[PDB]
């Protein structure tokens, strides 16, 4: 009984490649970006960095 | 020695439905290897769940269009042969009393 | 009459099987040839089905024997056991 | 008597998740039994052979996952891989 | 003419029964099995499975034979097509 | 100032509160969206199918 | 003026010449480049053993020879000597690949 | 682009081993498809076997194992 | 020092010298014969494994490989192999 | 004096190596005594049968060394060996010479 309780406040969403306020997502990769150049960059990226970003902030993908 | 009464099954702990214990027993008794891992039966049960769910969903969809409330071998046959993935997975199998898909070649059709 | 039972596979039966196969016209020389083919197939399954009956020291051929015989020839059968 | 054994009461139990008001004939039950144990034997044999090829003693989650990848033709392979990974992840925790 | 045959073609491609009479098939199977060993006994399910497998084989054979006949700009199937189908499938030569 | 969501819808999925999910697609990006209970009614009232160019006022 | 051979005899000459020897036909470098590019299309930064690529080459050649033999049977069945793609499609379908 | 590395005389030679006298001129473009597809399956297995052993080099036994799983067995390469 | 490799090179060569005293053999043929023996042995062994499961057994018996080898081989070849193996086992049991 | 089981049974292939491979091959937990003997006998018979035909082919080729070509010829010419080895391909072994009857000139 010394660990902090789970937060009841919803957690914001941030761009996985620029650290800015995200407002969209991506069904093909399940990541989040902020602008058009972010979308082009994330599409140009291979699967290795995508799965690394997904595993960083752990998600339904291992 | 005291133990928990009516302990939970491994299938329920895994969220699956096929018997993980029976799969593990079959793996151990089948002499595929001298030692069988821990998570292998769970994974195999999950794959079997997926396959059974897919084939049964398709069979039920096929049977619904035939105004029938019960699955028969014909509905399974129609379900498998109409999906390319399941057809190539089950290329060399024979379904008993399942008939053949109805298809006519363009040349043999009148006019 | 003393007649071989391969001729027991009647011509209408072969026509029915062909029509299930999707053929419009049937030449007259198929009828004797197909029976021959039907022989060869039964010469590659029963032979196996008997051997399993040998290995179990049994005298009655069971459905499991024929299912295993068909399984090894890449012609697996569903719904008759196994 | 005899524990003939079967998955009859399992695949049927799966049916309610996809079609809650659909029945199964006895012949269809036999067909599904043969299908499931055929796929079981295929996957188990492939995993065995692969483990023997890699001179290992234990058939693990990754070996059977690779067997599924080899055996399942298309999108079924990746979807079953995801299903199994989710099942094992929930089993561990 | 040429349309009553297509009536059958469409009828049989829907119904799913045994197109060979059971008693002659049983006699044929018994006579074929006599040579290997005398005084045998047969499970009924064994005979039914034999007949089902043989009918499936014949249906597939006639499908391939029809493809062969269509290839040569014909409508009638002749043994010249069955031999080709067996040869190229791999049961002979 | 106003917030406007304009784009082509690809797929809509509403379960049985209710949970909803839809994927919008422009010529330069795609985005998935989880719907609240109000948006469920706002989308069921005006039947929206695949391949429809829709414009939504966020504040309303 | 120069002696010209009939169209067709050189064909049988090449048949007899090639059906006796057992050398590799496809040039080694194009086949290696093809398999390398295919592998990189699947998984980049891969290393190949020379025996592995020559075994792939021999398997491919055996497959092609069998396919062309079946194609020849199909073409002769149609009262022809030239092979057209419909023969290959028929052979591939009856064998049970394509369809 | 490297499928064009399978030159036309190479296809002619492969056909000539099979025992065919005349070759259509449009055969090659379809035949290069078959070589394109039949080769896209063994590699699917060949890399995958390689990826099971934590190694990233395709040894001569992986292709043998793939061809064995598909139904085409070859001898002379450690089978 | 690296590991030791295993093959059937000496035994097939000995059989060849026993059947053709003056005939040699190449390296590629050596590899092909090794693969052939491996494949045939694996076929007979793996096919024999299934009969034990089918008949609810635990041991591989000489009278069981006898049935296994007459399924993989055609008529005359299987008959001759069975006869020679029976002779081998009969000669082996007379000395133990 | 230790005598090998192969010599006791009058064979050439190793009974001990076959028994070890059977035991380590996961085919069954219990391996009989006569199983390696009988398996080695069958393997020796098959090897002798293939080899004698290969040597006959090599002699017909007027050479004293067996190459893959002779093995391919021996397998394909014999009906039973070809039936057994139907789905196998011999490396750098080629195919038998064959010309269709209708393809001959006039």
């Amino acid at each position: 009984s010394i660990d902090a309780p789970p937060s009841f406040k919803p957690a914001k969403k941030y761009s996985d490649v620029s650290g800015l306020l995200a407002n969209y997502t991506d069904p093909q990769s399940k990541l989040r970006f902020s602008t058009i150049e972010e979308f082009s960059y994330i599409r140009r990226l291979p699967s290795d960095v995508v799965t690394g970003y997904l595993a960083l902030r752990k998600a339904t993908s291992i | 020695g005291k133990a928990r009464a009516k302990a939970k099954t491994r299938s329920s702990r895994a969220g699956l439905q096929f018997p993980v214990g029976r799969v593990h027993r079959l793996l151990r008794k089948g002499n595929y290897s001298e030692r069988v891992g821990a998570g292998a039966p769970v994974y195999l049960a999950a794959v079997l769940e997926y396959l059974t769910a897919e084939i049964l969903e398709l069979a039920g969809n096929a049977a619904r269009d035939n105004k029938k409330t019960r699955i028969i071998p014909r509905h399974l046959q129609l379900a498998i042969r109409n999906d390319e993935e399941l057809n190539k997975l089950l290329g060399r199998v024979t379904i008993a009393q399942g008939g053949v898909l109805p298809n006519i070649q363009a040349v043999l059709l009148p006019k | 009459v003393l007649r071989d039972n391969i001729q027991g596979i009647t011509k209408p039966a072969i026509r029915r099987l062909a029509r299930r196969g999707g053929v419009k016209r049937i030449s007259g020389l198929i009828y004797e040839e197909t029976r021959g083919v039907l022989k060869v197939f039964l010469e590659n399954v029963i032979r196996d089905a008997v051997t399993y009956t040998e290995h179990a020291k049994r005298k009655t051929v069971t459905a499991m024997d024929v299912v295993y015989a068909l399984k090894r020839q890449g012609r697996t059968l569903y719904g008759f056991g196994g | 008597r005899s524990r003939k054994e079967s998955y009859s009461i399992y695949v049927y139990k799966v049916l309610k998740q996809v079609h809650p008001d659909t029945g199964i004939s006895s012949k269809a039950m036999g067909i599904m039994n043969s299908f499931v144990n055929d796929i079981f034997e295929r996957i188990a044999g492939e995993a065995s052979r692969l483990a023997h090829y890699n001179k290992r003693s234990t058939i693990t989650s990754r070996e059977i996952q690779t067997a599924v990848r080899l055996l399942l033709p298309g999108e079924l392979a990746k979807h079953a891989v995801s299903e199994g990974t989710k099942a094992v992840t929930k089993y561990t925790s | 003419p040429g349309t009553v045959a297509l009536r059958e073609i469409r009828r049989y491609q829907k119904s799913t029964e045994l197109l060979i009479r059971k008693l002659p098939f049983q006699r044929l199977v018994r006579e074929i099995a006599q040579d290997f060993k005398t005084d045998l006994r047969f499970q009924s399910s064994a005979v039914m499975a034999l007949q089902e497998a043989c009918e499936a084989y014949l249906v597939g054979l006639f499908e391939d034979t029809n493809l062969c006949a269509i290839h040569a700009k014909r409508v009638t199937i002749m043994p010249k097509d069955i031999q080709l189908a067996r040869r190229i499938r791999g049961e002979r030569a | 100032e106003t917030e406007i969501i304009e784009g082509e819808v690809v797929e809509i999925q509403i379960d049985r509160s209710k949970v909803g999910k839809l994927t919008l697609k422009t010529t330069e990006m795609e985005t998935i969206y989880d719907l609240g209970t109000k948006m469920i009614e706002s989308l069921t009232k005006d039947k929206v199918q695949a391949g429809d160019v829709i414009t939504i006022d966020k504040a309303t």
